[PDB]
């Protein structure tokens, strides 16, 4: 009841030492459909989930491509999504032409926090309602991020966000142990089991919502989508109930 | 254990406590007052269908433009606010036109489709723009079709539409269309979905299409030619 | 502002940095002198914005 | 009610701009201010705000010169004040290096109400809350100004202004006559200043400044006290 | 940019119907929130500045704990009020002084610079998007031609100068006993005045001191370079006044 | 603020802000808005009812449905079988305003339900309640009414976004002698609007009722959440209308696959 | 219209009726609560109108398990027979153009009753002050000329200061919601009437709350004289919002 | 209430408050008249800085030369009348440096409206709260009168009133002006009965009047001696009137 | 709730300070214009008359260009900028380029610099509508007209300001081919539907006239009086 005079700005302190427009961004999230990231001890995999909505009015891009060796999964808002791609579209672009070297993924982390951090404390802006997450592979080998509205970003090793991902989590969480003794086919198995931890118990994956992106020490960054995912599909069995 | 109120819906930057931005999902709704338009992407050609809504008999039926043609073989559809198109087609324009002038070839649709959509993100104006819109055309890659709505993001698509009624013309629309279908077959549905969805008659001064196709250029029915449908 | 008499480099100072910024095309020489509260003291400003305190 | 006193670019319904009339209020509180415009002179005078043994004596003065046949005093606030003489300083010595000549009164009177006028029409400030009395002697001539916290001025013979100012221009007005002399006029400015001291007055506690075909001037403490010791 | 709030004391541009300003009158109340005072003194030929030094917690580094000043050379300074503010100011002087020395050819003087703190002061009441510090300063220096100075300027842009002055909490009292104490006697010796500005702390503050609760600072005409004094000679007075 | 420096006012939660500021020309003006927003309850003949609903017929049992997840519950899993009248319809219009229909049983004529999928706002929920219930209250009646609510509007000592959602919970009346399938709602949570003057309605008058409300993370028509509805059935007020699950179930995945589109936003 | 709990209405007469107002702050209905829960009422019917937003909850004074599953509503009557005292409490807002009746009915209803007096707790903007009003108390009073003249002897003797008159003279109340409807229409019917409010600024308000309590028991004398003495409700909890998301400090 | 705040807002029956509200600080001022003739154009003022300690060192007050041609007169608060009075002379000038040649009247008056239209068009300013009277000769139309308000409206006048008790001044001059058939007396003489009656002595007028003399204009302020001329003339003439 | 400021929606999706100046329009004077075979008119009603005014300076009809003409209801401060925004405009344009100025192309302009002016807190709309007519560089008639939000359309007969329905619905009675067969009975036309809202014909309507390859022209009282004597005896005609 005592909480109008301060959640309207993010220039505003509570009594209690809270922001609640941040919090209110965070919420923003939730609001797009779930994704999974895992890794292994060589490849780096994204799947993605796809809104139930038929196919004949849109064609929604749920992974992109933003390097030879960088990919991202959204879930959120998609303008603050495609302000965030250009930028690091053109970070990587004039690393390249400067320097004959890939960027590494941990300072373009590094970076998008300290540009994401900057419209949480300046009048007249307000956060960036998207999370992400980061798939690459540099001289350390592959790496999972996650970022979020706050200006905060993990380095993980399986992570699901979106709406209703904490059956994901949960999968994750249980099966993690044997990841990286795994190859590209049990790795994407893997993921897409988790994935469809999401669903009420009656639909199952299909070739027509379900999106996947691998990254690899001698594979670049590719997407795989409507009839190229059913060999990866092929191989899944029923559920357990 | 008080009743009381609670506002988060008068500034474009403010978040609702379930994350949601209102005035944007307003701008939206505001579309629902426009006028309804088809769109169809086939193998052979785009077609676009508009409907023209008619004040008083008085009223010139000429000066209601709302196909207008770019170039690079590019055309358009519009609904809603029509005062707001402008600056966009501007852009659209001279963002093509310095494409051949540097260049010497045509611009890709997906290229002016995301040019365009970046004007529409400044208000980030200080309000969102009131119009949705169509775009058609074709190239190397063929046809293709894109929306885009007043949230400032364009989507590919390849068979909607946009207007005050147009749940029933998408759902009619999902049932007729078909994977594979001749132009004129395209131009057909179009017609027949906008006369079930229309509440008047259909002569000659009601509609407005131009049909794009990679044979010739860019060309608007005339009224002979509507009239013989 | 002050309530006191001025001081010769103040004015030396400030003639120097006017010729100086306007690069010689002024074309001023000059010669300055007077006395405070240290004593008297002499200068020659160049139209170019370089001095010299001499006897 | 309320809703119109707050805001400066705001008019009332019926018309009136309110934080103007509180500017004014805030000049009305401030120290007395005298100013007499007799034959072959004007003087000003005024009452020290520092009465204490504690304050320098000669660090900050009230009456001020702006060139050498002018010359200022107010009632107000201090750090306005400041801020407008040196503005006027620099505007005197820009019209001598345009034309050649002493600017007159009337002229720097114009230019300084300009000045004060803005701060009253834009939002995100606050109006000057101080009057000024000028003074000046210009082609054989006395003048006596008075500047508002407006951006008006006017050209008086005799006025008062500060605390008990309704009283000390009855005094005045009983009191002014047009066949005066400079002696009987800062005879009549201390006459009148002392109508509301509530104190013993010395020359420690006053500030007297006096023009003619001189120029202006500060008068020392011991001529203050010479011409007190004369009541 | 955010938007002034209505009413006659929660904005620093509106005048109340008595003509004053409210949040400027609340500003100078952030200078007793420190919750000490400082006195300084005038004398014949030497000025000095006294403060008393609170170290509540046993875990704190005394060496970083001041409130005293070095603005230049020859000028001195003692802050009351908020420390950030205090800090802020002081470096904003010592850039003034840095820009009339390289305008001018010569070192400011110490009138000329308190002018131009109280004209920056001023600014900060009249336009709606900065607020003023809460804290007050007080400067020292020898002057060639006059000789030792005392100058204070305020929140409110205001500023004078004194021969003998006092700020804080208890400036009241403090500035009762200096003024009967100057209209007894003038014409101080150094040690006079010292004993003096101790004097007048340890009787407004009910304390017999020690070296360690005191800090002083001093200009001379001999040595009109700024110092402050050390735990020795801070007791050698103490002892002095004790005999 | 719409310029540098502009003078504001802070908001008020109790609304103190226009009832204290206070024409043929105005008072027609007012009328006129007074007219256009007006519930009616119609007979689509294009009749009003005389009186109100519940005084035309003798009424044993009644089953309210607000929202669209609850509406989709009861025409799946209760509309499915028997033969159902509707007895009449509501005209209004607001800003966010959609139907409101009611049905009772042919085979018994005592059992009534109602569909509100429209939203109706603060001036018209009494207007509601007169053109539905009227002046004569009866006691020998049971009522039942279902909504569903945003999760972040649960109050917890604890982060709202770790809950276990969808939940339930329960508002009884104190005539009402039966026992709720979930527990009751605690103490510093409150309800509001047209379900909260169905309620306030029966405890004044003594009508026993029980309302049964969902906290959901999806606002939408979704699966989940409907099925969150079925410990309800078995209770005493709905033990004898339910009789196949599993149609009930193929029902409601055919309504949940057809679903209207949404916009751009929310990748 | 008075509906009582159980099947006749109980006898007032002479009683005295304490009501807030929705007005800035919700400083009456926070005092309300306070006095409701220290003296330990007891329910006795509802006042069920038109004007207000329709809100349900369960028991607000919550102490055992028994009394824990009570429904309430937007509008309640609690009395207090052996002392002679009522109380009515109101926990939403109005809607537009219901102010007038809800006040008409209200005093329709205390007149045909047979209560003694009313007392009003309000409240008003704090950003409308004056200098004189700015270095002054708080607490302001009114009274109805119909009042008893010992209420008069006895608020003379404890030093009160009387709201201050607006330029045929008339009161003004800027946020005080239903108070001056009320006071002008005790005024024309001839009713004994009490208004007592504060100066508030909107945020957490339960200090005021405490303030005007101790205000009003200066003169009622409702419990022990001042020389952890009133009863906080179980239900002033989680006044902010719910708890805070991890990963963020 | 809630739309008359700020000069940005429409009411709902598309009413801008603030210009409204600033147009009432009008009422408060002087008196000021206006009458056209044959042969010349007349201007009157009422004097409000009446004072026995007040100083005469100007030109005149409220009464203004513009340019060669023309003249103005204010009403309303002095320190906006003196930015306009500035601007005027400033867009005079810079016309004929332009062209050669000297402004016509009706240019000068679209000009300054233009400025005073803008204050309420943009946000975050405040209107002027003046109104202007304007006579002058040009060789387009002859002799001119003009009026001028503060939302930026004009219009060409053949006798008008601003300021304090305006409409009886109005109504008065409708039954007393005679169109096509005065001269420079009659509009004196009718100056000073409706001055009379809108209100009489030579201390509280200033009347200014405007005449071509073998092609060159003449711009006249009136002495103490000829406004108790005209002054007694009328007494004179009204007592014998009353007499019979 | 949602009408205090300029770039506010409301839940339904509606704007409505421009509305408002919509409502400021629907208050002035009213505007009516028809185009013909070889000539256009234009009639504007006069509110009142004073007699101490010069009425030289209170016209509602102006002339942007030598092929274009304009009538306007609404404020009237704001119409006058609008205007001589508009003139500047055609002047610069006939210096850079010596083709005369396209009607469509001015229409354009005006509605473009109106809806400038929807799109941010720190300013207002204007509070006009304009009718526009003119001949082309062929001589074909045009018609158009423009609103306070920025849009425009084209008309064969058009009215606004106050009481505009009915004239609007008597233009749609009484247009008919054999009606602007001829440029006397086009102005008939016009000072008939006049007549429908204004109290007496003749003493307070304003009409103005152009026709192909010819300067703008405005009728005297003696026309004016002519025209409605013959309205006068042909309605006595038909009385029967």
């Amino acid at each position: 009841m005592f909480r109008n005079q301060y959640d309207n700005d993010v220039t505003v302190w509570s009594p209690q030492g809270r922001i609640h427009q941040i919090e209110y961004a965070m919420e923003a999230v939730k609001q797009g459909s779930a994704t999974v990231g895992l890794k292994s001890k060589t490849h780096a995999v994204l799947v993605a989930l796809k809104r139930a909505q038929s196919e004949l009015a849109a064609h929604q891009k749920k992974i992109l491509h933003v390097d030879n060796h960088i990919g991202i999964s959204i879930a959120g808002l998609t303008a603050d999504a495609r302000l965030l791609c250009n930028f690091m579209r053109q970070e990587c672009l004039d690393s390249r032409f400067v320097f004959d070297r890939p960027l590494p993924v941990s300072r373009l982390v590094s970076l998008i926090g300290s540009k994401t951090q900057i419209p949480t404390q300046r009048y007249g802006r307000r956060p960036y309602g998207v999370g992400l997450l980061i798939a690459g592979y540099d001289d350390m080998g592959p790496h999972i991020f996650q970022t979020c509205p706050s200006a905060n970003y993990f380095d993980c090793r399986a992570m699901s966000i979106g709406a209703r991902s904490q059956s994901a989590r949960t999968y994750l969480e249980r099966h993690m142990s044997e990841f990286m003794e795994c190859n590209l086919n049990e790795l994407v198995k893997h993921g897409l089991r988790a994935l469809r931890e999401t669903l009420p118990a009656e639909q199952d994956l299909t070739t027509k919502n379900v999106s996947i992106g691998i990254v690899g020490k001698d594979l670049e960054f590719t997407i795989y989508d409507d009839d190229d995912v059913s060999p990866f599909l092929e191989g899944l069995e029923e559920r357990p109930q | 254990m008080f009743l009381t109120r609670s506002e988060y819906d008068r500034g474009v930057n403010t978040f609702s406590p379930e994350g949601r931005l209102f005035q944007v999902e307003y701008a939206i709704e505001a579309i629902k007052l426009g006028s309804t338009a088809i769109g169809i992407q086939t193998s052979e050609g785009v077609c676009l269908a508009v409907e023209k809504r008619i004040t008083s008999p008085l009223m010139e039926p000429s000066s209601i433009e709302k196909i207008v043609e770019i170039d690079a073989h590019i055309g358009c559809a519009m609904s809603g606010l029509i005062a707001d198109a402008k600056t966009l087609i501007d852009k659209a324009r001279v963002e093509t036109q310095n494409h051949w002038f540097t260049y010497n070839e045509t611009m890709t649709v997906e290229s002016v489709t995301q040019a365009v959509s970046n004007l529409a993100l400044q208000f980030g104006m200080s309000r969102p723009f009131g119009v949705a819109l169509l775009f058609g055309g074709v190239d190397e890659k063929g046809p293709q079709l894109f929306h885009m709505d007043p949230s400032g993001t364009f989507v590919q698509c390849d068979a909607r539409a946009i207007g005050s009624a147009s749940e029933g013309a998408q759902s009619s629309l999902q049932e007729v269309y078909h994977k594979s279908m001749t132009l004129k077959e395209a131009i057909k549905s179009s017609l027949i979905i906008l006369k079930q969805v229309m509440e008047e008659k259909l002569n000659a001064t009601n509609i407005e299409l131009a049909t794009v196709q990679p044979g010739q250029n860019f060309h608007m029915f005339t009224k002979e030619e509507l009239e013989e449908v | 502002s002050t309530g006191r008499l001025p001081r010769v480099v103040t004015a030396n100072r400030m003639l120097k940095q006017m010729l100086f910024r306007y690069q010689g095309y002024i074309g001023a020489a000059l010669v300055l002198g007077g006395v405070d509260v240290t004593g008297p003291h002499l200068y020659s400003i160049y139209p170019h914005g370089s001095t010299d305190k001499l006897p | 009610e309320r809703g119109y006193s707050f805001s400066l670019t705001t008019f009332s319904p019926s018309g009136k701009l309110v934080q103007i009339e509180y500017a004014l209020a805030a000049v009305a509180g401030g120290a007395p201010s005298v100013g007499i415009k007799a034959a072959n002179g004007v003087v000003l005078a005024t009452e020290k705000k520092q009465k204490s043994i504690l304050y320098d004596e000669r660090s900050v003065h009230k009456v001020e010169p702006i060139t050498k046949h002018i010359g200022l005093v107010y009632s107000g606030m201090g750090p306005d004040y400041r801020v407008l003489v040196h503005r006027a300083r620099k505007l005197a010595q820009q019209y001598y290096l345009v034309y050649q000549e002493p600017i007159p009164t009337a002229q720097l009177v114009q230019r300084v109400a300009s000045v004060m006028q803005e701060y009253t029409q834009s939002g995100g400030v606050r109006p000057f809350g101080v009057s000024l009395l000028i003074c000046g002697w210009n082609e054989g001539r006395p003048y006596l100004f008075q500047s508002d916290p407006s951006g008006a001025y006017f050209a008086w013979k005799a006025t008062a202004m500060g605390k008990n100012y309704v009283n000390g221009k009855t005094f005045l007005e009983k009191r002014y006559n047009e066949d005066l002399e400079l002696e009987d006029a800062i005879h009549t400015a201390i006459l009148t200043l002392k109508e509301s001291f509530e104190g013993q007055m010395t020359e420690d506690n006053i500030e007297v400044g006096i023009c003619n075909e001189a120029g202006f001037r500060r008068l020392t403490p011991t001529e203050v006290k010479d011409y007190l010791a004369a009541i | 940019s955010r938007g002034s709030s209505a009413g006659f004391d929660r904005h620093i541009t509106i005048f109340s119907p008595e003509g004053r300003l409210y949040q400027v009158e609340y500003a100078f109340k952030a200078i007793n929130q420190g919750g000490l005072t400082s006195v300084a003194v005038r004398g014949k030929d030497c000025a000095v500045i006294v403060t008393q030094k609170k170290v509540p917690d046993k875990l704190l580094d005394s060496s970083t704990v001041t409130h005293l000043f070095k603005i230049t050379e020859n000028i001195g300074c003692v802050m009351t009020g908020m420390t950030a503010d205090s800090r802020s100011q002081v470096q904003r002087a010592r850039y003034e002084a840095a820009n009339w020395k390289y305008k001018y050819g010569y070192e400011i003087p110490v009138d000329m610079l308190c002018k131009r703190i109280a004209d920056i002061s001023q600014v900060y009441t009249q336009n709606a998007e900065m607020r003023p510090l809460g804290c007050c300063m007080i400067l020292i220096g020898i002057d060639e031609e006059q000789g030792p100075q005392v100058y204070k300027c305020d929140p409110a842009g205001y500023y004078c100068g004194f021969k003998a002055t006092a700020a804080g909490v208890k400036q009241t009292e403090s500035t009762s006993f200096l003024e009967k104490k100057v209209k007894k006697k003038f014409d101080w010796t150094f040690e006079q005045t010292v004993e003096t500005a101790i004097t007048c702390l340890s009787t407004v503050l009910s304390i017999d001191f020690k070296p360690s609760e005191i800090e002083v600072g001093v200009v001379t005409v001999e040595n009109p370079k700024f110092r402050i004094l050390t735990e020795a000679e801070i007791d050698a007075h103490l002892v002095a006044l004790a005999e | 603020a719409t310029f540098f420096g502009e003078v504001v006012k802070a908001p008020c939660r109790a609304g103190t802000e226009d009832e204290e500021e206070e024409t043929p020309e105005d008072r027609e003006v007012r009328l006129q808005l007074a007219r256009k927003r007006e519930v009616r309850l119609l007979r689509r003949t294009k009749t009003s009812l005389e009186v109100s609903l519940l005084e035309k017929y003798p009424c044993s049992k009644f089953i309210i449905a607000i929202g669209n997840n609850a509406v989709a519950f009861l025409s799946s899993f209760v509309m499915n079988s028997g033969v159902w009248e509707e007895v009449g319809c509501a005209k209004l219009w607001n800003e966010w305003c959609a139907f409101c229909v009611f049905y009772h049983l042919k085979s018994n004529p005592s059992v009534f339900l109602c569909q509100c999928s429209c939203y109706v706002a603060e001036d018209q929920q009494y207007q509601w309640l007169e053109k539905v219930f009227g002046s004569c209250p009866r006691k020998n009646m049971q009522i039942t009414i279902l909504t569903c609510r945003h999760v972040t509007d649960y109050k917890t000592s604890e982060s709202t976004g770790s809950l276990p959602s969808p939940f339930l919970r329960a508002l009884k009346t104190q005539n009402f002698k039966d026992s709720a399938c979930c527990p009751l709602l605690e103490q510093p949570n409150i309800v509001h609007d047209l379900p909260a003057a169905v309620l306030s309605y029966c405890q004044v008058w003594k009508i026993p009722a029980i309302l049964y409300l969902c906290y959901t993370d999806v606002m939408k028509l979704d699966l989940i959440t409907v099925e969150a509805f079925k410990p309800i059935l078995s209770t005493r007020s709905l033990k004898g209308l339910v009789k196949n699950i599993p149609q009930s179930t193929e029902i409601l995945k055919k309504l949940m696959t057809t679903n209207e589109i949404q916009s751009n936003i929310y990748t | 219209m008075f509906v009582p709990c159980g099947e006749s209405a109980p006898d007032l007469a002479g009683f005295t009726l304490l009501m807030p107002a929705v007005s800035v702050g919700n400083v009456g209905q926070l005092a309300m609560d306070l006095i409701i829960s220290t003296l330990n009422m007891s329910k006795i019917g509802y006042f069920y109108t038109d004007c207000l937003v329709p809100m349900v909850g369960n028991n607000p004074y919550a102490t055992t398990e028994g009394n824990s599953t009570e429904l309430s509503i937007n509008a309640e009557v609690y009395s207090l027979p052996s002392r002679k005292l009522v109380a009515l409490q109101l926990r939403s807002i109005f809607i537009k153009y219901k102010s007038k009746p809800f006040c008409e009915k209200l005093l329709s209803w205390v007149k045909s009753s047979g209560c003694a007096r009313v007392i009003v707790l309000s409240s008003s903007h704090s950003y409308q002050r004056n200098d004189l009003q700015l270095r002054s108390t708080p607490f302001r009073y009114l009274l109805t000329p119909s009042m008893q003249k010992s209420v008069q002897n006895k608020i003379k003797s404890l030093n009160w200061e009387e709201m201050e008159k607006s330029r045929e003279f008339c009161i003004r109340i800027p946020g005080g919601g239903i108070t001056k409807t009320l006071y002008d229409e005790s005024c024309s019917k001839e009713i004994q009437m009490a208004v007592l409010l504060k100066f508030v600024s909107e945020g957490d308000n339960i200090p005021d709350a405490l303030g005007l309590v101790e205000y009003l028991n200066e003169w009622l004398q409702i419990l022990k004289p001042l020389s952890s003495r009133w009863k906080i409700p179980s239900s002033w909890r989680l006044l902010f919002g719910s708890g805070l998301p991890p990963a963020l400090f | 209430r809630r739309y008359d705040s700020r000069t940005t807002i429409f009411s709902p029956e598309g009413r801008l408050y603030q210009v409204e509200y600033a147009m009432e600080a009008i009422g408060h001022a002087g008196t000021c008249l206006g009458i056209l003739a044959n042969d010349g154009v007349l201007l009157a003022a009422e004097r409000r800085n009446i004072h026995k300690l007040l100083d005469e060192v100007f030109f005149s007050e409220k009464i203004y030369k513009l340019n060669e041609d023309m003249a103005c007169s204010v009403a309303g608060i002095t320190s906006d009348a003196n930015v306009l009075t500035n601007e005027l002379r400033l867009i005079a000038q810079r016309y004929l440096l332009q062209y050669q040649e000297p402004i016509p009247c009706e240019q000068l008056v679209t000009a300054l409206c233009d400025i005073k239209q803008a204050y309420t068009q943009f946000g975050g300013k405040r209107p002027f709260g003046v109104s202007l009277l304007y006579i002058g000769w040009d060789k387009h139309y002859g002799f001119q009168l003009y009026q001028s308000d503060p939302s930026g409206n004009y219009g060409g006048w053949k006798a008008t009133c601003i300021g304090n008790n305006s409409a009886a001044a109005v109504s008065m001059l409708k039954q007393d002006y005679k169109e096509g058939e005065m001269t420079l007396k009659s509009a004196l003489a009718l100056a000073i009965k409706v001055l009379n009656k809108t209100m009489l002595s030579a201390e509280k007028v200033e009347i200014a009047t405007l005449t071509r003399e073998n092609g060159k204009t003449v711009i006249r302020v009136l002495k103490q001696k000829e406004v108790e001329q005209l002054i007694k003339k009328h007494e004179e003439e009204e007592a014998k009137a009353e007499r019979e | 709730s949602y009408d205090r400021a300029i770039t506010v929606f409301s839940p339904d999706g509606h704007l409505f300070q421009v509305e408002y100046a919509q409502e400021a329009v629907k208050k002035g004077s009213t505007a009516v214009g028809v185009r013909g075979r070889d000539i256009v008119v234009l009639g504007v009603e006069k509110k009142s008359v004073a007699k101490l005014q010069d009425e030289r300076t209170v016209r509602k009809i102006c002339a942007l260009d030598d092929n274009v003409c304009m009538a306007f209801a609404g404020l009237t401060a704001d119409a006058r900028i609008v205007i001589n925004r508009a003139r500047v405009e055609c002047q610069s344009h006939r210096l850079t380029v010596e083709d005369p100025v396209t009607v469509e192309y001015i229409t354009r302009y005006i509605a473009s610099l109106k809806q400038r002016y929807t799109q941010s807190n720190g300013r207002r709309p204007f509070g006009i509508s304009a009718l526009i007519v003119g001949f082309d560089f062929d001589g074909t008639p045009r018609l158009y007209q423009t609103d306070p939000s920025g849009t425009y359309h084209a008309w064969k007969a058009n009215a606004i300001g106050r009481g505009a329905k009915s004239v609007r619905e008597f233009l749609e009675k009484n247009y008919t081919d054999e009606a602007i067969e001829t440029d006397d009975l086009t102005i008939k036309l016009v000072i008939k539907a006049l007549l429908e809202v204004v109290q007496s014909g003749g003493k307070n309507i304003e009409l103005a006239v152009m026709r192909r390859d010819q300067s703008l022209k405005i009728l005297n009282p003696e026309e004016i009086e002519k025209y409605v004597a013959e309205i006068e005896k042909e309605k006595e005609e038909n009385e029967k």
